[PDB]
């Protein structure tokens, strides 16, 4: 001629219903 | 060269691996073009069969030149898009150099 | 009475009169290699490419169209009737673009295997190749028209399974486009079973455009419950998420067909 | 032998030289017997052109007595229909141009003397509509004689009722096809319907039809005045009748004369017409019945004898029997070559085979033409050729493949050197 | 279009637990019987496999086509 | 074959047939067999074509409108013949016959010689809008080899310059005696006429008993 | 941070694994690499696209530059293509 | 010279006047 580190790329896949943060 | 990567996610290279080693899952980026999100080659199940360079249509997965890679932790071993990304990054002239001889053969 | 006997390759089936060629060799069990026909759309002829040979007679016959006659004897394997696949293989393939690692439909095509079981180990066409312009159908299918084999079963379903007539032939030639003249989305419900029934893989579903590939996807059979129809449906999951939901066929509820809200 | 006299040649009107109108068409006295023939019977009618043995005056040849008996069955409660098509897109025919043109009632009492014989309701005429000046002249005739009376209900004093209508073409040569003239008609688009439902059983608006060449539906009175012998006679054994024959290219003077069927090929541009341009040793190749039929090298056209058989012992069609002459000065690779490209930019691209196949041959041809391409692709030409041939819904591929074949089997050393040439220079 | 997969019964055991693995996300299974299926040629004897192996079963019968008449001229038909 | 609304050829260019046009249309469809109207979208398109060239998108609308058809049905009409013009026309639209029949006579010939009098490429109108040249295919005729159709005049046997000599006919005044320019009669030898050079036998001549 | 923007989280139970050790992701993003690319202008309606370098490149495959309204992208390379 | 001057509605006009001839429909 003149440490890693393993991790899952992808994104969640199961989203989560999140409560609503009004009280009732 | 331009910089955009190879593979497009057809997941042959899934179909044809021996040892089940490659996991592909993709979706459509945002360019709309097609790319793989995860691409995981688990070294440690792969038995360096050398299929995989025989059946990507892009040939986007090489093998590489290198084989000291020996590693302290089995985590280091298995491998994601990102460290194969950057292993073809620094391999790449070589890799480049080792297509051009052998690819009338092929 | 109403029985005529024709010979698939001499098995002396026997069949109502008016079965087509095809039919004939269903019941034996033979599957004449089919596209632009399918069992519960209109009979086209537009492929070609079920060409066989009925016994001493010129020309070879048009399976999905000839009513077979009183004692035709129907060979299918013969020597004559694979030059009539393996040189229409070689006319479908020759305009077609080669992007079978993007056409979703990979494992899902019936014009690569037929290619591959009944078509040419290689191709003779040194010209150069044709390309037409995609279009927005709408939100849910993707047509990468460049693939179409205008076979007409989207015309068809588009009009006879649902009223749409929409879709139509614009042109002669080998630029003969199925596509909407104007612009106009494809909106109706029943929408989604073009894909199913495009066996290329020009138009396919967009949500569902690179998530998968068949040979992976597990394959559940189970109800349809966003509709009291009931529509018998398969669910596609692979390594443990639905990946797609795509018709199985149930005679008396959903004959191959499935609701755009329950897919 | 040829040599029709005058006044056994059907259409006197040729050329026009006498009214094309009606007072010229009663010095014709093409309306004399009309009343009688519808009188005797359809199975009169019939008898006459079986007696005849006529063939199709079309580029397919079939014979014609046979294709109007089909319909002939009783009617099932759908009206029976006649459509004669006036479409001559074939390279060449200019053959029916001049019956419309000229004579334009000779085709009009054709229409009722044949609608008899298969007992139509009504029969179409669908003109291209490029001919937009020639529809002029039909419909004039057409309106005449019906103020005559000579067509509509009762029409000729007579039981039978017929009504004859003209429809405009919209420059397909497909349109000419059988069942794609029908669907024109219908208002669909102008794709071949396919071959096992009969036209006779289904047809337009699905009704019993049949379509005639217009010089078939036209010579129908005559052979029934003159008798199905008279005109036996003239023609050559299943040949028979005088049908007019187009020369047109590398002659001295091209013209459409209705000499007799049999004649020798060398005969008709030596004796009428105009000797081939140049002398009959310029002659590189005949086209006899038009594109669709596969040109012969001088070598046999002397020989050669214009009957539909003669030209099938031959390899080629009588068709259209339109004469294309191409003297030692034309590069034929490139002739044949703009045929193909008549039959990319016009066929329907129903079928997959001629779709892509005739697409095909005009890429491969006009490398030919060029010498791009190796000696070695001829054969795959052929090879391509055939695939087509028996393969295509309609006849078009059929008509495609032939000019191919042709070129490749008579001038297949010419197509080598053109390969040769262009491998020399690099 | 092609009915060359839908000729041999197949018995499938009962799909059960998938979770994602939190160090590379790939998808874990803790049923051994999860990836078999067996191909039985007919319903009598795939049903013995059944009985003599111990494991409930739910039988489906076989749900073929039913015949349909077609033919080109019908659809020519401008009444209908 | 799409058509991309644009603001000259879009439905906003509204279209109705004229008062005579509308009775034009009726009459037609009366010659198509009862109960059928849809046989008559060609002649229709025909009408539409004949009140404007360009016939655009609005216009074929309106074809099925009057039509009652589908209306993609108007549009792949529309489509596959060449007889329709979904573009604008040039006033004159001159087609010239290149098949072999016409080549081999010189039907090329011709092409040049009306390319450098429209001085324009061919397919495209004048920048006049005077004329269009287009190379259109096998026009019938071919005894007539040389030959250039102008909405249907169907000039023929015509020699390079003859065209010159009509185009400025055309350019300059009207109805330059369409037609073959040649000295021959409709088709005829131009010797003469072997075929039938006798006088025409009359009304029932030899007229076979029975 | 990666391509897809994998975030192991501030509240996840698996950004303990980083912890005295680095993560890897790319820096030349491919995301935007092509979108740094010129459109190739092109004559013809229809163009090819080896990908570059023949048996090298990938699948030959013909795009439509047809209209100037979008410039064709090679499904393989994202090419863009000005007509 | 009949066939030397024609208008654009000559086909389909002169058929309007022939319509009254034309036999009733089907
Ligand atoms: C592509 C194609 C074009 C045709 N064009 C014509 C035509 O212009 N005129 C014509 O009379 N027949 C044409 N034919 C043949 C007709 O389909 C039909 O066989 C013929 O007109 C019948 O006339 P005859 O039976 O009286 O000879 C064509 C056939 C094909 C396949
Ligand atoms: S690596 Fe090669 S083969 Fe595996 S997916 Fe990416 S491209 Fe297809
Ligand atoms: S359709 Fe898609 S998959 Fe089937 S062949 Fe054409 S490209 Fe390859
Ligand atoms: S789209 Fe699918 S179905 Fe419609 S024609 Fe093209 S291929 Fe046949
Ligand atoms: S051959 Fe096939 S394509 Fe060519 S015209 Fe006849 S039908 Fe249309
Ligand atoms: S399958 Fe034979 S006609 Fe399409
Ligand atoms: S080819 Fe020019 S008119 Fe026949
Ligand atoms: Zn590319």
């Amino acid at each position: 001629p003149t440490q890693y580190v393993p991790y899952s790329t992808t994104r969640k896949k199961i989203h989560e219903w999140v409560p609503p943060s009004t009280p009732y | 060269p331009s910089g955009e990567e190879r593979c497009i996610a057809c997941k042959l290279c899934e179909a044809i691996c021996p040892a089940q080693a490659i996991t592909i899952e993709a979706e459509p980026r945002a360019d709309g073009s097609r790319r793989t999100t995860r691409y995981d080659i688990d070294m440690t199940k792969c038995i360096y069969c050398g299929f995989c360079q025989e059946a990507c249509p892009v040939d986007a997965i090489v093998e590489g030149p290198n084989f000291e890679f020996s590693t302290e932790t089995h985590e280091e071993l298995l491998y994601n898009k990102e460290k194969l990304l950057n292993n073809g990054d620094k391999w790449e002239a070589e890799i480049a150099a080792n297509i051009q001889a052998d690819y009338l053969y092929r | 009475s109403n029985l005529i006997e024709v010979f698939v390759d001499g098995q002396s089936v026997m069949v109502e009169p008016g079965t087509t060629v095809l039919q004939a060799c269903e019941k034996v069990g033979m599957q004449i290699p089919r596209f632009c026909y399918h069992e519960r759309l209109s009979v086209a002829g537009n492929c070609r490419m079920c060409l066989v040979e009925i016994e001493k007679a010129p020309k070879v016959v048009a399976a999905c169209a000839m009513p077979v006659m009183k004692g035709w004897n129907i060979l299918t394997n013969s020597e004559k009737s694979k030059k009539a696949r393996e040189g229409v293989m070689e006319f479908l393939l020759a305009n077609h673009p080669l992007d079978c690692p993007i056409c979703d439909q990979g494992g899902e095509c019936d014009l690569q295997d037929q290619s591959m079981m009944f078509g040419s180990d290689r191709s003779r066409f040194l010209e150069g190749k044709r390309a037409v312009e995609d279009k927005n159908i709408g939100p849910l299918v993707k047509t990468i028209m460049t693939r179409c084999i205008q076979c007409t079963r989207c015309i068809r379903f588009a009009s006879e399974i649902a009223g749409v007539d929409d879709l139509g032939t614009t042109g002669r030639g080998n630029d003969m486009q199925v596509g909407t003249y104007i612009e106009k989305m494809f909106m109706s419900e029943l929408s989604g079973n073009v894909i199913d029934i495009c066996p290329v893989g020009a138009l396919t579903s967009k949500p569902y455009a690179f998530t998968a590939r068949p040979w992976e996807t597990r394959k559940t059979e189970s109800i349809d419950v966003m509709d009291a129809v009931g529509s018998n449906i398969v669910v596609s999951t692979r390594t443990g998420e639905v990946m797609r939901i795509l018709p199985r066929m149930h005679e008396d509820i959903n004959e191959e067909w499935i609701s755009d809200k329950t897919r | 032998f040829g040599s029709l006299k005058d006044e056994d040649r059907i259409f006197t009107n040729l050329y026009g030289r006498h009214d094309w109108r009606l007072k010229g068409a009663l010095r014709r006295g093409d309306w004399y017997k009309t009343k009688e023939i519808l009188l005797k019977g359809p199975d009169w009618i019939l008898g006459e052109m079986k007696t005849s043995g006529l063939r199709g005056r079309g580029g397919a040849g079939f014979p014609t007595g046979l294709k109007w008996s089909f319909m002939n069955k009783p009617s099932d409660g759908r009206p029976k229909y006649l459509v004669v098509n006036a479409d001559e897109g074939e390279p060449g025919t200019c053959k029916d141009r001049e019956i419309m043109r000229h004579d334009p009632h000779k085709l009009v009492e054709g229409c009722l003397v044949g609608g008899r014989a298969m007992g139509a309701r009504a029969a179409y005429i669908y003109i291209r509509g490029e001919f937009y000046n020639e529809a002029s002249n039909l419909q004039v005739a057409i309106r005449e004689a019906y103020e005559a009376g000579l067509i509509g209900k009762n029409a000729c004093g007579s039981d039978y009722d017929f009504d004859v209508f003209v429809v405009r073409g919209a420059g397909a040569y497909i349109c000419g096809e059988e069942t794609a003239l029908i669907e024109s008609i219908e208002g669909k688009q102008g794709k071949p319907r396919l071959k096992p439902p009969f036209p006779a059983d289904v047809g337009v608006f699905g009704c019993p039809t049949t379509v005639a060449n217009v010089e078939t539906v036209a010579v129908s009175p005559t052979i029934c005045r003159r008798g199905g012998t008279w005109f036996a006679g003239f023609g050559r054994e299943r040949n028979s009748g005088t049908k007019l024959f187009n020369i047109s290219g590398h002659v001295n003077h091209p013209c459409t004369v209705e000499e007799e069927m049999s004649v020798p090929l060398k005969e008709l541009i030596e004796k009428h017409a105009g000797g081939v341009t140049g002398g009959w040793d310029n002659l590189l190749a005949v086209i006899p019945g038009g594109s669709s039929t596969p040109l012969i090298p001088k070598s046999v056209c002397e020989t050669v004898l214009m009957d539909f058989d003669a030209l099938v012992q031959a390899q080629t069609g009588l068709g259209t029997a339109a004469v294309i002459v191409m003297d030692r000065s034309t590069d034929i690779v490139k002739a044949i070559a703009r045929l193909i490209e008549f039959y990319k930019h016009e066929s329907c691209g129903q079928c997959t085979p001629c779709r892509e196949g005739v697409d095909w041959m005009n890429k491969v041809m006009a490398r030919f033409v060029k010498g791009d391409a190796r000696p070695a692709e001829i054969d795959s030409l052929w090879e391509i050729s055939k695939q087509i041939e028996g393969h295509t819904i309609c006849a078009l591929g059929d008509g495609a493949a032939w000019p191919v074949q042709g070129l490749i089997r008579h001038f297949r050393p010419e197509l080598e050197d053109r390969m040769q040439r262009f491998a020399q220079q690099h | 279009s092609g009915v060359n997969n839908t000729k041999k019964w197949k018995m499938e055991f009962d799909t059960r637990e998938r979770w994602e693995n939190p160090l590379m996300g790939w998808a874990s299974t803790a049923d051994p019987l999860s990836n078999m299926v067996l191909t039985f040629s007919a319903k009598e004897d795939a049903i013995a496999f059944a009985e003599k192996n111990g494991w409930s079963y739910d039988v489906e019968e076989k749900k073929v086509p039913k015949p349909k008449s077609k033919s080109y001229g019908a659809n020519f038909s401008w009444n209908k | 074959f799409v058509h991309r609304d644009t603001p000259e050829n879009n439905p906003d260019t509204p279209f109705d047939f004229t008062p005579e046009n509308y009775k034009r249309i009726e009459a037609i469809v009366k010659n198509y067999p009862e109960g059928h109207q849809a046989a008559a979208v060609l002649p229709v398109l025909d009408l539409a074509q004949r009140q404007n060239g360009w016939l655009p998108i609005s216009a074929m609308n309106k074809v099925a409108e009057v039509l009652q058809v589908p209306p993609m049905r108007v549009y792949e009409v529309a489509t596959f013949y060449t007889m329709y013009n979904r573009k604008p026309v040039g006033k004159y639209h001159i087609q010239v016959c290149t098949t072999t029949p016409c080549m081999l006579r010189d039907s090329d010939s011709i092409l040049e010689t009306l390319q450098r009098k429209l001085g324009i490429k061919v397919g495209e109108t004048t920048p006049d809008k005077l004329f269009t040249l287009i190379e259109v295919e096998c026009l019938g005729a071919c005894v007539n080899a040389p030959m250039v159709q102008i909405n249907d005049n169907y000039y023929e046997d015509l020699t390079p310059k003859d065209i010159e000599e009509i185009i400025d006919e055309l350019k300059a005044g009207k109805v330059p005696k369409p037609g073959p320019r040649s000295g021959r009669f409709c088709c005829e030898p131009a010797g003469g006429l072997t075929s039938l050079t006798e006088p025409p036998k009359g009304p029932g001549f030899g007229v076979q008993a029975g | 941070i990666t391509h897809t923007g994998q975030v192991y989280d501030e509240k996840d139970y698996r950004r303990v694994r980083f912890v005295d050790r680095q993560k890897e992701v790319n820096e030349n993003f491919a995301i935007d690499l092509i979108a740094q690319q010129p459109v190739n202008e092109v004559e013809h309606r229809i163009i090819a696209c080896d990908g570059g370098g023949g048996a090298l490149g990938h699948p030959k495959v013909y795009i439509n530059l047809d209209k100037e309204t979008k410039t064709g992208t090679c499904g393989y390379c994202g090419l863009q293509f000005k007509q | 010279l009949q066939h030397h001057d024609y208008n654009t509605y000559t086909f389909l006009d002169l058929n309007l006047d022939l319509s009254k001839f034309r036999l009733p429909q089907p």
